[PDB]
């Protein structure tokens, strides 16, 4: 249980790393 | 200056006999400590509840049948505790994780 | 974020027996006593 | 450090300020020396006004005459030293103004006075000297606002710089604050570090001190850390000696004599209730040594029965039974009454039982957290 | 001229405003033509703000400068201010901003000109401002007072809304359906209506808390007190924080309601909270009586705050208190002993007789509040005979869903995990 709250702790960083860069892309890239 | 001591000695001179008369066992009567020790069975309870209180030996009194359960406690399990303060680091990093998305986005 | 307009709207940290009210201690110790 | 405000007169307006104790008349005796030594009119006029006594003209005019000549010639000193003295002699005479407004009781006044003082001026000390005036005021005020601000202010200040002697006095200053809202682990940590080293002497007496240190640290210390820091505490021993109460009372929790402690803890009690500072404490400190001295003596056993908790705390079975399904109901023991053959099982967890009871209740807390993250951001 | 100086500076913001507004339409324009049906949700996500901050003016001037395209919709919004998604999102800040004015007839007839209009475009990523709108006209008619029709559209929308297999219109026409339902106290449909439908698993937050709030609330007046508490307080923990005050405050004071019928007692932090301590006081009273147990004390609180009663509604369950007062009584008796007599709890609980207390605690065997044993042969009540429970499948099964639960939130990362090439 332990091993599976942190893999999934660190899966959600992964997706909030990846939410920001392709927000970041779509704004530079429409400016 | 010197009763002090002498009481001091007296105390730990007790304890050392009760450890040696109590190893011996698993369950004994309190009466049969005070028996062995000759010593007076309110005393004999009184200083091995401030034993057991202080962590002295592994072990719980019943003042009902008048019974001493001593034993040996197993080891508190060190994988709890590292899973402990690892499940506070990681809530402290989902902090970290807040304030980065719900600020950002 | 959104909001919920649709639905109308001590520096401690207290607890439940606190408020309880009951003789002082000293008071009950003493009656304790007498009465023992 | 002067006793300015002197915090004795706080101490005896509340005492008056309560039921069966007005008309003592040796407090009135005493606040109204002390009052008409200070010269406080405006705290004369607030007294009388709040707890409806009566109001000697006479001498009220004549302070308040000698009141407005003081701070006359104290504006006049200030008006002389701004046309003629320098910045440094400004200030002086400001930080008197503000002695005086204090001395007299100008809550309002005092506080402007001494915010204009500490605007203008720029020395450390002085600046110290200032908030430590102002923690003081509000001390006396109890304003927690106030309080609190000044003191994030001193500590600021003391990072910026300071030195040893502020260092403790505002350590001083922050136990007396825990003390007043209940956060009596940190006052304990604060009084035990500053107790070998007491030189707060305006906030009250050594003795007193002591016996705040020895309440305090005995209702925020487990017993390792009140056997290793309070009976084998070597000041604490040394002022216990001339204090032979306070001395019985923390011997007696510790040696698990139970019945003195009880006595000893009733007499704390109405002691600590007359006191000001831990007024709104008193039930919960008792409630809390009894559970204390409850928790001690089941620590260790497995089965008590109520003849021998009664015995051994000098009550009766009814009363022990009654605060028995008190605490356990309210979830302050680990312990089980079975009435039918007067007994008290003792189901204490498991070390492994508890961890996992822990593990069960932070992973709750961190996994809704965690849904709470998903769930927005996966939207 | 401060007046004059203050319309600069209002129409400098007003600028501001019609910019976001621009933002807000291009995005469409970028979820509709790209793939991604969404950022229609990150262009409503600022509908309260501008809502807030729309002016009569500022609509003025949107509406005369927009809607060129084609049309002559315009005369529709012209005389009361004196593209697929865009004219919805115009729109329905328009009719927004015509409910803050107050004014409900011409705020339900240019409400349904958007209800028609949305049914004739069957378009797909249309479905969130057509969830926002049926939200805004379910509150124009609330406004209105009728919430009659509503039922029947709303209910032949959510037909169609489910049919279209929809998540977030779905969720808002259940919920403003279930809304319906309580303000006419139809709680029996309400109850079938939850029961045959479903609700979507994958559905904003706020919609899930208002549906954990309905369904706690149907629970609750239909005698399963452990699934309303748990529902009520998954719905608080879901709410927002800094907002919603009065959505928090019903579900604290229901949740507050529902536990002390099951026989616990609140939180005193509840209370001690600033935003709900004033709107609490009367249900702090209320807990206080029942944990004193004292009845003339539950009798004279009643007496004194019947209105607030009515004006959240719980009297039903607050006789129902009484039942779990003296449930509670015996809830904690079992608590804090382990073998106690019949004539213990009987002068306990102040109960006039045994044989009453023995029927007593028997309806707490009913509820399982106390979950002992009792032997009338010598007349006391044994409790279970409590067990370490670490040696057995107890600590599996916990761990087991919470295991499940993890890795159900990292499929569902994982798969959130988009690349917009």
């Amino acid at each position: 249980y332990l091993a599976s709250l942190i893999r999934s702790v660190v899966a959600l960083h992964n997706l909030i790393n990846n939410k920001i860069a392709n927000r970041d892309a779509e704004k530079k890239e429409g400016q | 200056i010197i009763s002090t001591h002498l009481a001091k000695l007296y105390d730990n001179l007790l304890e050392q006999n009760l450890i040696r008369v109590i190893e011996p066992f698993s369950r004994v009567q309190i009466e049969h400590i005070s028996s062995l020790i000759k010593l007076s069975k309110a005393d004999v309870e009184r200083k091995l509840s401030q034993m057991i209180l202080d962590k002295k030996f592994h072990g719980i009194l019943d003042q009902g049948e008048g019974v001493l359960i001593i034993f040996d406690e197993p080891p508190v399990d060190k994988t709890y505790e590292a899973a402990l303060e690892t499940i506070q680091n990681m809530s402290k990093v989902v902090d970290s994780l807040y304030n980065k998305a719900k600020k950002l986005t | 974020d959104d909001e919920f307009e649709e639905f109308p709207a001590h520096v401690w940290e207290d607890n439940w027996d606190d408020d309880n009210v009951e003789d002082d201690f000293s008071n009950q110790l003493r009656a304790e006593l007498e009465k023992h | 450090l002067p006793k300015n405000p002197d915090l004795r007169i706080a101490q005896l307006r509340f005492l008056l300020s309560l039921p069966e104790h007005r008309g003592d008349a040796a407090v009135r005796d005493e606040l109204m020396a002390a009052v008409r030594d200070n010269n406080m009119a405006p705290y004369y006029e607030a007294l009388c006004k709040s707890l409806d006594w009566q109001i000697d003209v006479d001498l009220l005019n004549k302070m308040k005459k000698a009141n407005e000549d003081e701070l006359k010639r104290l504006d006049e000193e200030l008006e002389d030293a701004e046309k003629n003295l320098g910045e440094s002699e400004i200030r002086d005479a400001m930080m008197a103004k503000a002695e005086y407004l204090c001395r007299i009781g100008d809550k309002e006044g005092a506080l402007t006075a001494f915010r204009k003082t500490y605007d203008k001026t720029v020395a450390l000390g002085h600046r110290l000297d200032i908030v430590f005036y102002l923690l003081r005021i509000g001390l006396f005020y109890m304003d927690n606002d106030l309080i609190t601000r000044n003191t994030e202010k001193a500590k600021s200040l003391i990072e910026e710089g300071g030195d040893w002697d502020r260092r403790n006095r505002l350590k001083v200053y922050q136990g007396l604050y825990c003390v007043a809202i209940r956060d009596f682990k940190q006052a304990a940590e604060l009084f035990l570090d500053t107790v070998s080293t007491f030189t707060s002497y305006e906030l009250m007496d050594y003795k007193t001190f002591v016996t705040y240190t020895v309440y305090v640290s005995m209702i925020a210390l487990e017993r390792p850390d009140l056997r290793e820091k309070v009976i084998k505490g070597a000041e604490i021993l040394e002022v216990l000696h001339s204090l032979p109460a306070v001395r019985q009372y923390l011997f007696s929790l510790y040696e698990c004599r139970y019945s003195v402690f009880f006595q000893s803890l009733a007499v704390v009690e109405q002691e600590m209730k007359k006191d000001w500072l831990f007024a709104p404490h008193y039930r919960y400190y008792v409630r809390e040594m009894r559970i204390h001295a409850y928790s001690q003596l089941l620590e260790s056993y497995r089965s008590l029965t109520l003849g021998y908790m009664a015995e051994a705390f000098g009550v009766g079975v009814e009363f022990i039974d009654q605060e028995l399904s008190r605490f356990i109901a309210a979830g302050r023991l680990h312990c089980k009454i079975d009435k039918v053959n007067e007994i008290v099982e003792t189901n204490r967890p498991d070390s492994k039982n508890w961890q996992y009871q822990e593990t069960i209740k932070k992973g709750d807390l961190l996994l809704n957290r965690v849904q709470k993250l998903s769930r927005v951001i996966n939207m | 001229t401060a007046a004059a100086a203050a319309e600069h500076s209002q129409r400098e913001l007003d600028t501001v405003t019609l910019e976001d507004i621009k933002e807000h339409v291009k995005q469409l324009e970028k979820a509709v033509s790209g793939k991604e049906p969404r950022f229609v949700l990150r262009a409503l996500r600022m509908l309260p703000s501008t809502s807030r901050r729309l002016n009569h003016y500022v609509l003025y001037k949107a509406v005369q400068g927009f809607f060129t395209s084609n049309n002559a919709t315009r005369d529709f919004l012209l005389p009361f201010l004196e593209l697929p998604e865009v004219e919805a999102y115009l729109q329905l800040l328009v009719v927004i901003f015509m409910m803050n004015s107050k004014r409900y007839k011409e705020a339900q007839k240019i409400s349904d000109d958007l209800m028609q209009k949305i049914s004739t475009q069957n378009r797909r990523a249309l479905d969130l401002v057509a969830a926002k709108c049926y939200y805004y006209h379910a509150r124009v008619y609330e406004f209105l007072d009728k919430l009659d029709v509503v039922r029947s559209f709303l209910h032949a929308r959510l037909r169609t809304a489910t049919l279209r297999h929809d998540a977030d219109g779905q969720a808002t026409l259940l919920n403003l359906l279930l809304r319906n339902y309580l303000h006419y106290s139809l709680y029996d449909q309400a109850e079938k209506l939850v029961s045959k439908s479903v609700f979507p698993e994958q559905a904003n937050n706020n919609e899930w808390a208002r549906y954990l709030y309905y369904t706690g609330r149907i629970k609750a007046i239909q005698l399963e007190y452990s699934e309303a508490r748990r529902t009520m307080t998954n719905a608080l923990r879901k709410a927002p924080q800094h907002t919603a005050v009065g959505f928090k405050q019903t579900v604290h004071k229901l949740l507050i309601v529902v536990e002390l019928l099951l026989g616990e007692i609140p939180d005193r932090l509840q209370f001690r909270q600033p935003s709900l301590k004033r709107s609490l006081m009367p249900y702090f009273l209320l807990t206080q009586a029942v944990r004193t147990g004292n009845l003339a004390k539950f009798n004279q609180v009643l007496d004194q705050f019947g209105e607030k009663f009515q004006a959240d509604g719980t009297y039903t369950l607050i006789i129902r208190l009484r039942h779990n007062v003296i449930k509670t009584g015996v809830r904690m008796i079992s608590l804090s002993y382990s073998r106690i007599s019949l004539a213990d709890i009987a002068q306990k609980l102040q109960l006039d007789s045994p044989e009453d207390a023995e029927f007593i605690v028997a309806k707490a065997i009913r509820d399982g509040v106390i979950e002992a044993s009792i032997n009338h042969e010598k007349g006391y009540v044994q409790s279970k005979e409590m067990i370490d429970i670490y040696s057995t499948r107890e600590p599996q099964l916990a761990f087991h869903q919470r295991i499940s639960f993890c890795l159900d939130i990292h499929n569902m990362s994982v798969k959130a995990m988009r690349f917009p090439p």
